[PDB]
């Protein structure tokens, strides 16, 4: 039972390593080709290639951790490698997820339309706001590193993964909840605008270019939020309840976001979709 | 009856001038310069890139000191640059943001601009206050100003889209001479080096040699098949080059009164926005809207180089008085100095 | 229409009485100017970096 | 660098700062190009919303509007229509009270349709939305009772009421949008005794601004 489950999870980890490496490499490579072949780069493209680089680093960290654990368990048992892997993972993961929330704040401040004065003050200073969001949220990183190191010291003075995983998962929930709140507020703004443009202005005489192209991105984004909050709840409940196969499952769950969210980001950027179509054209 | 007789007389005079220009056509410029040494390849490189404009550049003009250049853009700005150090001397805010031409006075004391407001505004750079203020607003044109060129501190020649070139007196504010012989919109101007006569390329596929003092057209040059957007004298003053929308550049001789050479390629299917000659007259630099500039051998009609490096349509370019540098402006809000 | 036609006839008559030269003389004069001023042309013959104002 | 060279560098830095501030202020402004025919009627629109070209500035609900009128430019418009390539929208005003009138080689409505087909399908206005005003609906209502719409469009074959004729006219202008994938046409029915047009322009330009922000974010 345990052996076939571990084999299935190993196959899952190999598949998601392949998908994540291919997707994030595709994002970074497309932006790099567009940069070297004399073309303009938007700010969204810079944030996207920052996410791609960070997610390549994170998926390589977890795959290298799995390679070290499988090939050299004696090396894996040491406290030095464990503490080094834990701290490097938490730094890279904090940077990656807060860059994703920064991209979400960029979208929300650029697109959404509200009458509040504070919202407009943030709305006309988007670059300053995302830079401040990256710099201020380092207090979360310092407190996370502190609490994980306290847990490591307590474990080696009493390896306590049942609290390490819980602390890390709590520290991923805050940017996820901020991104979900910004997404819901953007959807509410678009719905209010649609209700306004459906009763004063007779919609359009064309009715072609509108949110009818963005509903595909909204649908493929809300699907990812649903199927990832489900896996949030499943992983937290299973890690809390009784599991003793925690390492491979947690190594699988840590690679889920940087592998699937890049594929979601491909389906939803016009440049990335055009590059994917050109790749599928010249491959044939 | 009388109209038909006058039309027949006009056709007779047109056939007479065509036969007269055929009789003085013994050889061709391509045949005569077929035994001269061709220049190999002009490899110019971007030295300074001038940043600061936020909309598309429509015009630049060099100074007579070959260091100061003024640029015009749709952001309502007229920036005077120091080309050696790449820094801004002045930033003049225009009353109308729809500028289509800019000029630099030979003394350096004034700059001009104009466009869709039909006003040639002249700015005083050397004032006792530290600002650049408006000296005059010359308003007599019906259509948009396309080009302006300074004769001296008191005279300026403006080309407009109301089928009219005008010569102004800045102190009085009135126009002294009106040049009215064209049929379409006049798009380009070029003053001769002796500053006594000028050519104007219009939208009737014609270029006309005007006399400043006399006020009458002397020659008409009809070779193009589309709108002439650019015109520039040879340094000798006895020839000029025209850049049109039929993807061809042509060299016209004043004394022979016809076309000597066509600068065309089959790979170019887009118009010419700006033309400029070298100091020696050997290189003709033409700015195209295929995003780059082409260097032509003016005596052999062969491309010698490409000034690629602009991400949009190269709208304006000019060679300095000493011939050291070529500055190209384009719609991507950048000015690049080549050498 | 009569005045415009008369002006066109007068302009075409004034443009006909022009002392014309051959294409050979014009080509020779342009070639002579380009050969005479060839040394003082930085774009044709590139100057060294010591005397180049844009280095 | 000398002392004067350093001070010139500082002066250039101040000039660059002022240029950046002016550009950030100007990017939040709404630019509108107002187009129409001679007898279509645009002076009543400018009066309700407030040689060479005329710039009209007005502020409505924390938006600065810049309206440009190029109707006085009696030159070849192919040589300056690229100056308005970056513009938020084009306001095309069409009187629908002159289907029965004539300029005789074309009708007034046919001339307006030809101008609309030239502007909408221009190479510089592929992604520039058009706000269409149908002016003089009172004269159109008082004129459709006597003179039928068969005079202008001979292939009408419909009820000669106000609403069906107005809908047919709106459809005939909106069927000239050959792009129909990257631009939108907003249609309003106006009259002289009505002050609501600035609200329609505000709603349409908010929609255009949302679409432009989505395009800049890369979601289109
Ligand atoms: C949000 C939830 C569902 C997923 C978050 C992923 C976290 C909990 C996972 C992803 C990678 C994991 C690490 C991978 C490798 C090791 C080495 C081993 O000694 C166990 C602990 C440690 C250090 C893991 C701790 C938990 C970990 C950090
Ligand atoms: C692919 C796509 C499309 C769309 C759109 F349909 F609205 F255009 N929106 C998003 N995202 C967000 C929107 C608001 C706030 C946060 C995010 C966010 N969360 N994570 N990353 N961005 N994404």
């Amino acid at each position: 039972m345990g052996g076939v489950i571990k084999s299935i999870f190993t196959f899952v980890l190999i598949v998601e390593f392949i998908i994540g490496n291919l997707g994030n490499s595709f994002i970074a490579l497309v932006n790099c080709i567009d940069w070297v072949k004399g073309r303009k780069i938007s700010s969204v493209d810079r944030i996207l290639t920052a996410l791609a680089i960070s997610r390549i680093s994170l998926v390589w960290l977890i795959f290298g951790s799995w390679c070290v654990s499988v090939f050299f368990p004696a090396l894996f048992a040491t406290e030095k490698m464990f503490r080094m892997l834990t701290n490097i993972w938490t730094v890279i993961n904090h940077f990656s997820v807060w860059l994703a929330t920064g991209l979400g704040t960029f979208y929300f401040l650029k697109i959404a339309n509200f009458s509040n004065s504070i919202f407009l003050y943030l709305k006309w200073r988007v670059k300053k706001v995302v830079l401040v969001l990256l710099l201020v949220t380092s207090v979360f990183l310092f407190l996370n590193i502190a609490l994980i190191n306290i847990h490591i010291n307590a474990s080696i003075n009493g390896r306590f993964s049942s609290l390490i995983v819980l602390t890390s998962t709590v520290f991923i929930f805050i940017p996820f909840t901020l991104s979900l709140a910004m997404f819901l507020l953007l959807i509410f703004s678009m719905w209010k605008h649609r209700k306004k443009m459906q009763h004063t202005v007779k919609i359009s005489g064309d009715a072609s270019t509108k949110a009818h192209r963005g509903v595909k991105s909204v649908i493929t984004f809300f699907l990812l939020y649903a199927i990832f909050s489900l896996s949030f709840f499943i992983s937290v409940w299973t890690s809390e309840r009784l599991e003793e196969n925690l390492i491979i499952l947690s190594q699988v769950m840590g690679m889920a976001y940087p592998s699937c969210h890049s594929c979601v980001l491909i389906l939803g950027n016009k440049k990335l979709r055009q590059a994917s179509l050109s790749v599928l054209l010249w491959l044939r | 009856s009388e109209l038909d007789q006058l039309r027949q007389e006009a056709e007779q005079l047109k056939n007479q001038i065509r036969d007269a220009r055929k009789a003085c056509a013994d050889a061709t410029l391509s045949q005569i310069t077929n035994n001269i040494d061709p220049v190999g390849r002009i490899q110019m490189r971007t030295r300074r890139t001038l940043r600061g404009h936020l909309a598309k550049i429509y015009a630049m003009h060099w100074g007579t000191d070959s260091r100061l250049l003024v640029s015009a853009s749709q952001d309502g700005k007229l920036i005077i640059w120091d080309s050696y150090t790449t820094n801004k001397v002045h930033a003049i805010p225009l009353r109308s943001s729809w500028v289509m031409t800019c000029a630099y006075a030979p003394s350096g004391n004034y700059v001009a601009c104009g466009g869709l407001d039909n006003i040639c505004s002249i700015y005083n750079l050397k004032t006792r206050e530290g600002n650049v203020r408006v000296s005059r607003e010359l308003a007599g044109h019906t259509g948009y100003l396309s080009c302006c060129r300074f004769l001296d501190d008191n005279q300026i020649v403006t080309s407009s889209g109301d089928t009219t070139c005008a010569l102004w007196d800045i102190e009085t504010g009135q126009q002294t001479t009106t040049f009215t012989g064209h049929t379409g919109d006049v798009m380009s101007l070029s003053l001769a080096p002796d500053t006594r006569l000028f050519v104007s390329g219009a939208c009737d596929a014609s270029a006309k040699l005007w006399d400043v003092r006399e006020g009458m057209c002397r020659q008409t040059f009809t070779g193009h098949e589309s709108d002439i957007n650019a015109i520039c004298f040879f340094p000798n003053g006895n020839a000029f080059a025209t850049g049109s929308d039929d993807a061809t550049c042509r060299l016209f001789d004043l004394r022979a009164d016809q076309e000597l050479m066509t600068y065309s390629h089959d790979n170019i299917i887009c118009g010419i926005t700006s033309v400029s000659f070298s100091k020696s007259g050997r290189l003709l630099l033409a700015g195209y809207d295929d995003f780059n500039c082409n260097v032509w051998d003016a005596l052999k009609a062969d491309r010698a180089g490409v000034l690629a490096g602009h991400d949009n349509r190269v709208s304006c370019l000019g060679v300095t008085d000493d011939g050291m540098a070529v500055a190209t402006g384009s719609w991507d809000s950048f000015l690049k100095i080549w050498n | 229409s009569i005045a415009q036609a008369r002006k066109l006839v007068e302009q075409l008559k004034m443009e006909a009485n022009i002392d014309r030269i051959k294409v050979s003389k014009a080509a020779a004069d342009l070639m002579a100017y380009c050969e005479a001023h060839a040394k003082e042309d930085p774009l044709l013959t590139p100057v060294p970096a010591s005397e180049n104002p844009f280095r | 660098l000398s002392a004067e060279d350093k001070a010139a560098v500082e002066r250039s830095k101040m000039i660059d700062r002022n240029l950046r501030e002016d550009g950030e202020k100007a990017a939040r402004e709404v630019k509108l190009l107002l187009l129409g025919a001679g007898e279509s009627g645009k002076n009543t629109i400018v009066k309700q919303m407030k040689t060479g070209i005329v710039e009209t500035h007005f502020t409505f609900k924390d938006l600065h509007f810049k309206m440009f009128d190029v109707g006085a430019q009696r030159s070849e418009r192919k040589k300056w229509i690229h100056c308005f390539e970056g513009v938020t929208a084009i306001i095309f005003c069409v009187a629908l009270s002159d289907y029965d009138l004539v300029l005789e080689e074309m009708n007034r409505m046919h001339e307006s349709m030809k101008l609309f087909d030239s502007i909408c399908n221009n190479k510089w206005f592929t992604d520039t939305s058009i706000i269409l005003f149908l002016n003089k609906k009172d004269l159109f209502e008082e004129k459709i009772k006597k003179s039928p719409l068969t005079i202008c469009y001979p292939e009408y074959a419909g009820s000669n009421t106000y609403e069906e004729a107005a809908a047919y006219i709106q459809c005939q202008f909106e069927d000239l949008n050959k792009r129909k994938d990257t631009k939108e046409i907003y249609t309003h029915f106006t009259c002289s005794t009505d002050t609501k047009n600035v609200q329609f322009v505000f709603d349409a330009v908010t929609d255009v601004i949302i679409k432009n922000n989505l395009k800049d974010c890369g979601l289109f």
